[PDB]
RNA sequence: AGCAGAGUGGCGCAGCGGAAGCGUGCUGGGCCCAUAACCCAGAGGUCGAUGGAUCGAAACCAUCCUCUGCUACCA
RNA sequence: ACGAGACUCUGGCAUGCUAACUAGUUACGCGACCCCGGUCGGCGUAACUUCUUAGAGGGACAAGUGGCGUUCAGCCACCCGAGAUUGAGCAAUAACAGGUCUGUGAUGCCCUUAGAUGUCCGGGGCUGCACGCGCGCUACACUGACUGGCUCAGCGUGUGCCUACCCUACGCCGGCAGGCGCGGGUAACCCGUUGAACCCCAUUCGUGAUGGGGAUCGGGGAUUGCAAUUAUUCCCCAUGAACGAGGAAUUCCCAGUAAGUGCGGGUCAUAAGCUUGCGUUGAUUAAGUCCCUGCCCUUUGUACACACCGCCCGU
């Protein structure tokens, strides 16, 4: 019960970033890039997992379950709007990334849009604010 | 950990210190006395120097030492006053050679007791009286008797040994005071 | 110093005119409960009143102007 | 000056547990914010051992509040 | 040919186990109606280089390089 | 004679006067529920102005008392009393090379006037970024953040002239931003008893740049409009920077005041980090001084008078 458990593992290794077991569980795979606070709330609600228990000492099918849930969002009546990449320039599906992939995916649309030269891209490629804001008195910390 | 320097808890009158300033203040500062495991003390604006001051941080400068003469010491409540305007140049380089010396054998002593692990500032009293504050009451010298123990100590093994502290932890001390201390 | 010198408990009779650089303090006319015959001036500060009681914590002082 | 950096446990080991068992009860004043300080414990771990014991009967409630819980020893006799 | 001094911010310099600073130069701000005085803050360092013991050297050790204080060209 | 004062508006009260189905109160009847009474902003009609609304009047004048004062102008404190200094509006002579020719079919002079400095359309700029400064918004957390429940206002505004563009109850669809049929209000009639926020109660969090903070950045979906890329605005999911109470210096204020907190109006097809008002919670300090920065009167000195930001001597 409040005493701790044999094997309480103090580190996890899922998608091979370190994470602590002391942290909540509905906060300690937010620390996992790609998957915030509300995103948690989710994925650990379509599984049966109680949210008041700690991330160390759960068990590894229930790990296993929500890791499944977290690759595969939309078999599990996950609706479209909750995904941050939906309708994707290239194969147009609605499929949730997650760290790795959310990098190289930034990645290659920031190298999509500089080779189309888009202003968006000029923009990113310089190095500048792109999102259209008032640059002469904010964002001195660019260059020296 | 840190342990203080001399069995004196607190300084007496009219006692030159090495002192580190912790914080300006209003009506005073607050400062730390390095050698009396540093315990808040107090600099006050009207004790700063004798002429007209233009600019407060010209000589207080937060982050840098200052050599102090205590003034009013209140063992009943830790109250502890400092002057720096009467401080003399005369006593200031016999201030920080006894500062250094006594910093250099509190060093040794600390990284002795940290190869011999040991955490807790009741061992640390214990092993640093039974290494260093016996030999200073009997020689009767405030920081003065520390050096000089190890000089003679360095090459002679029958002065250090005079000590029933230990005898392993004694040996590894002796080791590191000849190391050291060449 | 080696003297431990007795606090006086000190009874105010008038007020004076507030002396002081930007006034921030006042003058009065005060006197002891132990010996009701002594009347020395002091000066005082903050809001004070005809009645209210001062703690001396020495007696031999008179009260000297704003410099 | 000394930084001292905290490291305050989530679950209770074999030995905090029963020093918090023979210690919590014998205090005249009893918070999780005084007991997570004196025994090095998060918050919501002093707050679910309180409960317990307050369950358990060994602790005397007094005030409770959304802010804090005020609680006090039994009586010896 | 050789012995010692010195190698630190643009410049001058202090520092020896618990550890990159001072004077001054530059830039910016305040004070004033404005300028000069005055005050504050910031940037700028392989501590000449290499290797080693040391828990950990701007420092302890050995070598090399540079400019002076000196014996001097010595077959 | 002007200025001040006197005057005007508003706030604070009168169980007395005048009247309220576009504002209510109290009795009576009907109706619903509970265990003989209680609740109902459910329904309706016998008096009334206790709430609300707004008109005439009343009330405060240093009036009474005790001290200080030539016992004059006045000051201090106290009793009865809703108040014994509510807040604003208006505001004299003399001038400033103060700002406005970009408010004007107010205007002198000068320039241009058909390849126009008039006018109109299309595109762009007014946002652009090594840097400096000013007014501001959000934070640096546990007197706190998140998640539910409970509960309380006052100023306003609202279908427009050539002028097209209002505020919205109710029912359905969708997580939300939103979309479609139906009705009301030219307004104490409807939104609306304006179920506002801050607060209060109860979980989760536990001193960790952390569930603080939300900058930067990616994808998708709606509305306005002829047109949004240099993202108009909003919504959803990710990304999670600096920031640990701020150096020299400096601003504003003393009673329902500062501060915290939200709501209206102005701009508005789309619209508040600005301004102007409104209400809620609600303090610490002080009844003084001329020290700093200045102001009013008198005396004194002056080589200054576009008036000390003056004048003026020498190498």
């Amino acid at each position: 019960s409040l005493v701790i458990p044999e094997k309480f593992q103090h580190i996890l290794r899922v998608l091979n970033t370190n994470i602590d077991g002391r942290r909540k569980i509905a906060f300690a795979i937010t620390a996992i890039k790609g998957v915030g606070r509300r995103y948690a709330h989710v994925v650990l609600r379509k599984a049966d997992i109680d949210l008041t228990k700690r991330a160390g000492e759960l068990t590894e099918d229930e790990v296993e379950r929500v890791i499944t849930i977290m690759q595969n969002p939309r078999q599990y009546k996950i609706p479209d709007w909750f995904l941050n990449r939906q309708k994707d320039v290239k194969d147009g599906k609605y499929s949730q990334v997650l760290a790795n992939g959310l990098d190289n995916k930034l990645r290659e649309d920031l190298e999509r849009l500089k080779k189309i030269r888009a202003h968006r891209g000029l923009r990113h490629f310089w190095g500048l604010r792109v999102r259209g804001q008032h640059t002469k008195t904010t964002g001195r910390r660019g260059r020296t | 950990l840190s342990c203080r320097f001399y069995q004196h808890k607190f300084p007496e009158v009219e006692d030159v210190v090495m002192v580190n300033v912790r914080s300006i203040a209003e009506m005073g500062a607050y400062v730390s006395l390095l050698e009396y495991n540093n315990i808040e003390g107090m600099i006050l604006l009207s004790e700063l120097s004798r002429r007209r001051i233009r600019s407060i941080n010209k000589l207080i400068r937060i982050g840098r030492n200052e050599c102090v003469v205590v003034i009013r010491v209140d063992k009943e409540k830790g109250y502890i006053d400092l002057s720096k305007r009467r401080v003399s140049p005369e006593e200031a380089i016999k201030c920080e050679d006894k500062f250094t010396k006594s910093k250099t054998v509190y060093s040794i002593l600390r990284h002795v007791a940290e190869v011999l692990e040991y955490t807790k500032d009741e061992q640390l009293e214990s092993l640093f009286q039974r290494t260093a504050w016996v030999f200073d009451d009997k020689y009767k010298r405030p920081g003065y008797g520390a050096y000089d123990a190890f000089k003679h100590a360095v090459s002679d093994p029958s002065i250090l040994d005079s000590l029933d502290l230990n005898e392993d932890e004694r040996e590894v001390l002796i080791n590191n005071i000849n190391r050291r201390l060449t | 110093t080696s003297r431990v010198q007795p606090i006086k408990l000190a009874r105010v009779t008038k007020v004076l005119g507030r002396t002081g650089s930007q006034g921030q303090c006042t003058q009065v006319r005060v006197e002891f409960m132990d010996d009701t015959s002594r009347s020395i001036i002091r000066n005082v500060k903050g809001p004070v009143r005809e009645g209210d009681v001062l703690t001396l914590l020495e007696s031999e002082r008179e009260a000297r102007r704003l410099r | 000056k000394v930084r001292d950096k905290l490291n305050n446990l989530v679950l209770f080991d074999k030995a905090t547990y029963d020093k918090l068992c023979k210690e919590v009860p014998n205090y005249k004043l009893i918070t999780p914010a005084v007991v997570s300080e004196r025994l090095k414990i998060r918050g919501s771990l002093a707050r679910a051992a309180l409960q317990e014991l307050l369950s358990k009967g060994l602790i005397k409630l007094v005030s409770k509040h959304r802010a804090q819980v005020i609680y006090t020893r039994n009586t010896k006799g």
